[PDB]
């Protein structure tokens, strides 16, 4: 995974209790990304989780660069706590449609987790295996 | 007070034959081998300060380089070690009125020269594999005081020469230890200063004029037994020192000499690959115990050694992996207890 | 990307403070990128614990 600072979500962000990432993507003007050419992205889980019953990380975007109007481009749903293991892929593999002036990451858990933590961004070439 | 030194008379009428002639044939039941003086290879120091040794004590971090994410100019760190020369000395002296009463002047020089080689030889082969420079201050940095703390739960390779230490579980006062020392340029080698000569440089000064303090003189005769010698371990890791040894279990069959052995070649992971010649110094129990696994008998419990019926008495052990096994007898049987480190 | 352990002897360079501060500084750069791709697993096998 050649990941890169100035394109990412959230570098080694912790997860534990409602937040959302450290840092908000800002495209210059509102164009689109996940058209064309595929844009792969992974919100994936690095390190293991706690009682936390589950965590709803969603791709939000909005216009503003503080997001007061959400759009979920794509959601991991209500993940239950079992499968918050390291290298969880929790979202879609590519970037999905209709990106805006500023994407964000908001981490939804259902309680509050004594452990936790994602790196998601834009990778060069989503590595499998 | 005292009648010590001086080669009293009561010696030279014991050194009288039958015949009241000076013997010849004095038995030398105090007699030791030691071919670590003479396998040993030595140099000069050859600079104004003691020999310099410079390690590298930790190597610069690298980093992931997260695109478009700075990344930080490391360093190296480096760490030295010093080292130096001992100095021995040994004096002989007499009376020409007590060599000239003997019936022979050459016979009794013979005898006390003899006598003075053999005891500088087993001093410094004392001091070389125990001498302590903590304590003595006008000494040389030996090999036991290096060592002196073994590490139990081993890490690959530290710093602290407590990893290359095996402990064997001996607990009380018969605790030896064996040696394997790797002797060359850059790894590990005696030293001497530059204006001296190696090995003893015996001198004889003659008949002398011996004054005293209270104002009387009288003829002696004089002789010098000088030796200079300093080792240096520039690479720990060319060492490795077996070490609590029980003498008593060892000749039971409960120490397997062979296990303690692989286990020192293997914590020798340098010379394996390179670094000059090596060797295995030990005193004669070790050697016996090489002997007692190598030919088996009714001994230990079990063995995996078949011999051949005409080979069931067995052979003096030679070599080790194509190490020598040189045994040595300035290691004793009587070491001190080496603690177990963290 | 070249292949293998690479070393940029970028040779003497200017370091420029944040207080104006100046003063030449030369500057060695290691890089070294690689993936090691088992395409067919088939051909290792692994004995663990």
């Amino acid at each position: 995974m050649i990941m890169d600072k100035e394109n990412t979500f959230s570098y080694k962000q912790a997860i534990t209790g409602t937040a959302v990432s450290t840092n908000v993507i800002d495209l210059g003007v509102s164009r689109d990304i996940g058209k064309g050419v595929p844009v792969p992205i992974i919100i994936q889980v690095v390190e293991d989780f706690a009682d936390a019953t589950s965590l709803t990380a969603t791709l939000q975007t909005s216009e503003t660069e503080n997001f007061s109007s959400a759009t979920t481009l794509a959601t991991s749903g209500a993940v239950p706590v079992a499968d918050l293991t390291a290298g969880k892929q929790l979202a879609v593999q590519y970037m999905p449609l209709g990106t805006q002036r500023y994407l964000r990451v908001n981490y939804t858990v259902s309680g509050t987790a004594t452990a936790g933590a994602v790196t998601a961004g834009v990778v060069m070439s989503h590595q499998q295996n | 007070t005292l009648g010590n030194t001086y080669l009293t008379l009561a010696d030279v009428q014991k050194q009288k034959d039958g015949k009241g002639n000076v013997t010849s044939e004095i038995i030398e039941m105090l007699a030791e081998t030691n071919p670590i003086l003479e396998d040993m290879v030595v140099m000069e120091c050859n600079d104004g300060t003691g020999h310099l040794t410079t390690i590298r004590t930790g190597l610069p971090q690298a980093t992931w380089r997260r695109l478009y994410e700075g990344v930080q100019p490391a360093k190296s760190t480096t760490r030295q070690i010093k080292d130096s020369t001992g100095t021995l000395e040994a004096w002989s002296e007499v009376d020409e009125k007590l060599v000239k009463l003997s019936k022979d002047k050459q016979q009794l020089m013979l005898n006390e020269a003899a006598a003075f080689l053999e005891g500088m030889n087993q001093t410094m082969a004392s001091t070389l594999f125990y001498g302590n420079t903590a304590t003595d201050a006008v000494k040389f940095m030996g090999l036991a005081p290096r060592f002196n703390a073994y590490r139990a739960a081993r890490n690959l390779k530290p710093v602290d020469t407590a990893d290359q230490v095996i402990d064997a579980g001996g607990t009380g006062s018969d605790l030896t230890s064996i040696w394997m020392v790797v002797w060359g340029d850059r790894t590990a080698h005696g030293l001497y200063p530059e204006g001296t000569s190696a090995g003893l440089q015996r001198e004889y000064l003659g008949a002398e004029t011996k004054e005293l303090g209270d104002g009387g003189v009288y003829r002696v005769v004089r002789e010098k037994f000088e030796w200079d010698l300093g080792l240096t371990v520039r690479d720990f890791r060319y060492v490795v020192r077996i070490a609590n040894i029980d003498v008593s279990d060892l000749q039971a069959g409960t120490i397997d000499i062979y296990a303690l052995l692989r286990k020192a070649y293997y914590r020798l992971e340098n010379r394996v690959i390179t670094g000059g010649r090596a060797a295995l110094y030990c005193n004669a129990d070790v050697t016996e115990a090489m002997d007692a696994a190598a030919t088996p008998t009714s001994s230990t419990t079990a063995s995996y050694v078949r011999l051949t019926p005409m080979q069931v008495d067995g052979k003096e052990v030679m070599m080790y992996r194509g190490i020598p096994v040189r045994e040595c007898d300035a290691i004793l049987s009587t070491e001190t207890a080496v603690p177990s480190v963290a």
